[PDB]
């Protein structure tokens, strides 16, 4: 029912060699629609989600992103004492409920470590140490960057989601099954059995080991869900059992493409 | 621990002989400069792309890498890895589907 | 973001 905007830029120091030193990359719901980087100074749809792009709104992205691209140039040209490399973050966007409710994130990182937020429903700072409250208290007094943010996270964002929600629905919501492997290997005495789920969309799903049709917590492993490069998801989960035992166990995938769960074994 | 979480996997179920897609993809780390190279046999796989720095909500920075390759029964495949919090490199290995 | 200086 709810659906999300979110954008994240890293600027850094010491990117390494052929990277650029910031990039923003942003998502719809689970799903990259386009991205920026200080080389090619472009903002850039994603065309396999969104294939019928205009001029107009991408040059408007890259003029904001080159804008960002600056601000974290002179951010981290202007570090306090506060050696090695340095990183700034931002996460920024907005929830779009069901009932047409509205949320907005806004927070920065510093070095890895949370720095400043703010609350657009409040028209609130949050500094997460001393330093930071220099920061806060110079943009509350100053007094414009609370307008600023209120107006992008609560109507920019969410005309923009509105839009990538629409132009985007054919990849949205085209549901992709999983093709499910299980594989066994007898280590000394033990067998350890592999569940990976291959290839699916949308990105929610669980993967559950069970014998004699009761569920196996406890021993189990799972390895998380990563991405593949075209959109789709991985997930795995293993478990260890006696070689005698391997036929009784089952791996039970849950997944919106699948009508019930589906049950595999070795 | 800020060091890289690794996991090697491929796109589709692998089967040998069967064109695919090798990835690696780490997860978890900080500083943000990382190394990941696709191996065969030890010898880095060609026409690899990495994908635009991005992070978790715990701000953990985290790469995909992949290059497409046809499995061989024979080979072994693999993940080196390379991080500022790693003393030597890291060689993950693929466990094929098969 | 101007956050330093
Ligand atoms: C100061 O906090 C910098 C704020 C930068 C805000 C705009 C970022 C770019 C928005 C368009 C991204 C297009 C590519 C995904
Ligand atoms: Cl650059
Ligand atoms: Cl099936
Ligand atoms: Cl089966
Ligand atoms: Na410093
Ligand atoms: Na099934």
């Amino acid at each position: 029912g709810s659906h999300s905007l979110r954008y994240f830029l890293t600027g850094m120091t010491d990117p390494g060699p052929g990277m650029p030193r910031f990039v923003i990359v942003g998502y719809v719901d689970d799903k990259i629609f386009g991205t920026y980087n200080s080389k090619s100074r472009t903002a850039q749809p994603i065309v396999e989600m969104l294939p019928q792009e205009d001029q107009e709104h991408w040059d408007t992205q890259t003029q904001k992103a080159q804008g960002g691209e600056r601000d974290f140039d002179w951010n981290l040209n202007r570090l306090p004492e506060r050696k090695g490399s340095h990183t700034m973050q931002m996460m920024f966007g907005c929830d779009i409920l069901e009932d047409g409710s509205i949320r907005g994130y806004d927070q920065y990182a510093f070095d890895g470590r949370d720095f400043l937020a703010f609350d657009m429903d409040t028209m609130t700072f949050t500094a997460a140490d001393p330093v930071a409250e220099i920061t806060k208290r110079r943009w509350e007094t100053e007094g414009t960057y609370a307008e600023r943010w209120k107006h992008e996270l609560g109507t920019v964002c969410v005309q923009n989601l509105r839009r990538y929600l629409e132009h985007g629905k054919a990849a949205l919501k085209r549901r992709v099954q999983p093709e499910v492997r299980v594989w066994g290997k007898e280590a000394d005495g033990i067998l350890t059995l592999s569940c990976h789920a291959h290839g699916f969309y949308p990105r929610p799903i669980t993967i559950s080991w069970m014998k004699d049709g009761m569920v196996r917590d406890q021993e189990t492993r799972w390895g998380g869900i990563v991405p593949n490069s075209d959109g789709t998801y991985h997930a795995s989960a293993a478990i260890d059992v006696l070689p005698e035992d391997g036929d009784k166990y089952w791996c039970r995938v849950e997944h919106a493409s699948l009508p019930q769960p589906g049950l595999f074994s070795w | 621990d800020l060091t890289p979480k690794v996991q090697v996997y491929s796109r589709f179920p692998a089967s040998a002989g069967t064109k695919n897609v090798l990835n690696c993809f780490a997860a978890g780390f900080h500083p943000p400069k990382i190394s990941i190279t696709l191996m065969k046999d030890g010898v880095p796989m060609e026409g690899a792309q990495y994908s635009d720095m991005s992070f978790n909500d715990d701000w953990t920075f985290q790469r995909l890498v992949h290059a497409d390759f046809t499995p061989s029964s024979g080979s072994t495949y693999a993940c080196k890895v390379e991080h500022e919090t790693l003393k030597e490199p890291q060689v993950y290995k693929w466990d094929p589907e098969f | 973001g101007i956050i330093f200086s």
